[PDB]
């Protein structure tokens, strides 16, 4: 049985921590109105009385207030939510004294819940940058229109990245195949300041465009074996595994 | 009428669903 | 008949782990409600007390509340839903103390 | 009279076996609801009584409820379904003690039909990754476009496989016949990292093309003859049987 | 009718 306490202020404001394993104490003495509020976007759901004559019940939206409207009214009440169910115990007090007008929690399981996803995330996260036993391919030359060039290009086996300086426009860049023709590969730009365009293939030779301003990037260093994709992730370190089963 | 008649009285009568 | 164990902040909640095979004991006092919990994702079917009228049924979605409405309510409740049937045995206790405010359940 | 029998750990459930030549002996006290469980996917058809007003009957779907309603309701149920007749006797206990909360059915037919199926899909399951007894032929020759080539081609007289690099692009693969008309072939995608493209033909030359690229490649060990089909299925472990009957 | 009675009779007859 939770007895909430007072408020340094005022006898009639109470507190006390929800708990999903223990009841809160209600004194409620006849001829006054216990405010009583959930947590901020709570859906209130159900309740229920041990007697509904016994007490009144008005609520709108997140904030419920109850009264006695019988003599002896000691009874319950459970308010059920989409994501807790508060269970309260109600005991009318025959002398009329130290009354609550005004019920408020504090919720530490919402918080211990919201702290363990962040954990999650934080593995996940973890496990993708934990990039290990990588090779680096750096043997890359140009020609043509050196204005748009990279001031980086290099692949770790399976994307190619080109490094672009803070005052140079992103280019486009496209994929050329042994004939000569170009056509259109997906990228991701990455880094710090988006200063890396991440193309999802290594190729021997690549197209830079912007404009009408060309440069070819010829990759010296072709491994047409590469690293093969097992996991279905872009890190060995991570396994795209079936949730439908099916 | 003691009231163990009428808790059999109304276990007879009673319906299995209330409504 | 495996009887609910509480919580060690109170005893007026109490947990039981499911069992298709064995009825639970539910302890009623006068003038409470009983708020039994059941699992995510299931789909209520019908319900069948021993008596009607010795309880007060009501149901919202998977919850469920329970209520003695007469004297000597010793009854049974049998609720059966998608995933598995539940067993009550409802008994009703004199001396208006030991209630039991939530049922929660566990599955193996 | 086939007496139920009490579950171990408590005697108010109670199991035992449908049987069409014998009627179930219930032992009913008042104030009590007993769930008749019956199989699924049955259709209810209808119900008797001996004594209608004795007992209370609700149903839903194949959920069955009976509570005595009358004083000395010693009668009969009898419930119909489309494929068998249920029969209780349903006598009224005297002091209230021992009731039936449930009386489920054990079908012993269903039983060994669903127990059978699950041995057959893992025996199915372990056949299949088996994969002993096959010949592989690797007398394979190409000649074009080598860029777009695979780095290994065989069979093993029922697909052929054609292993290409973890850098290169899948390319299209058809069947040429005698006259040097190319057709399409089924090909499936297998391997850990979708680096083979199995095609489900044996034959003497194939054609491999991406784009305008192409590539042809020469089995130069063909077997006319091949491995009989006999099971409907990919390997000889495993029978593909009519379960449609009909 | 004691109130303890009248409090035993809203007990019951309240949903």
């Amino acid at each position: 049985l939770d007895v909430p306490s007072s408020s340094r202020y005022d006898h009639r404001i109470r507190y006390v921590t929800y708990n999903p394993a223990d009841v809160v104490q209600v004194d409620t003495v006849l001829g006054v109105a216990t405010h009583i509020m959930l947590e901020e976007g709570e859906q209130y759901l159900t309740h229920a009385f041990g007697d509904s004559e016994a007490y009144a019940f008005a609520r709108k939206g997140r904030h419920i207030f109850i009264k006695p409207q019988a003599e002896l009214a000691n009874t319950n009440l459970i308010v059920v939510t989409d994501r807790r169910s508060y269970k309260f115990r109600l005991q009318m007090r025959n002398d009329r004294n130290g009354a609550m007008y005004e019920l408020a929690f504090r919720y530490p399981d919402t918080q211990a819940r919201q702290t363990r996803e962040a954990n999650a995330r934080a593995a996940v996260e973890a496990a993708f940058e934990q990039r290990v036993g990588a090779y680096y391919n750096l043997k890359y030359m140009m020609s043509g229109d050196k204005d748009i060039a990279p001031v980086n290009a290099w692949d770790d086996g399976r994307f190619t990245y080109f490094k672009f300086s803070a005052n140079a426009d992103l280019p486009s860049i496209y994929f050329v195949d042994a004939e000569g023709n170009e056509s259109l590969v997906p990228r991701t730009t990455v880094g710090s300041s988006n200063n890396i365009i991440a193309v999802h293939k290594v190729n021997p030779k690549w197209m830079i465009r912007l404009g009408n301003r060309a440069l070819a990037i010829f990759n010296e260093a072709y491994d047409p074996n590469g690293v093969p994709n097992d996991t279905g992730t872009a890190s060995p370190a991570v396994r795209r595994v079936n949730k439908g089963g099916n | 009428k003691t009231p163990y008649e009428l808790a059999r009285e109304r276990m007879l009568r009673s319906g299995l669903t209330a409504g």
